[PDB]
């Protein structure tokens, strides 16, 4: 009983790390987009930019 | 009188330079640039104030 159960346990864990792996991957793109927004934001702050540029 | 003609023309030119000099379309010496802040910083609130006058 324990041996068979241990196998199922491992599988469940692997699936767990899978969900986390997939989720983490999305967050990776999320940050990159956020960072670009920050850089664009700094550029907008510069007084040189006109309302059109903003 | 003739010298005044030259003075008249040159004061017009001064006025012109003042209401024409622009950067990409943002006028500079007309008296509208006033004060602007250039971020010059990797984080918020690190800008410096440039004040152009008429």
């Amino acid at each position: 009983v324990q041996s068979r159960g241990l196998d199922v346990a491992v599988r469940n864990a692997n699936d767990g790390i899978s969900i986390a792996q997939t989720a983490e991957g999305a967050m990776n793109e999320t940050t990159n987009i956020l960072q670009r927004m920050r850089d664009l934001s700094l550029q907008s702050a510069n007084g040189s930019n006109s309302k059109s540029e903003r | 009188v003739a010298i005044q003609e030259e003075i008249t023309a040159l004061n017009d030119e001064l006025n012109r330079i003042a209401e024409t000099t622009s950067f990409g379309g943002n006028k500079l010496l007309n008296g509208t640039f006033s004060t602007k802040s250039f971020q010059i910083g990797a984080d918020n609130g690190e800008a410096v104030m440039l004040t152009l006058k008429d």
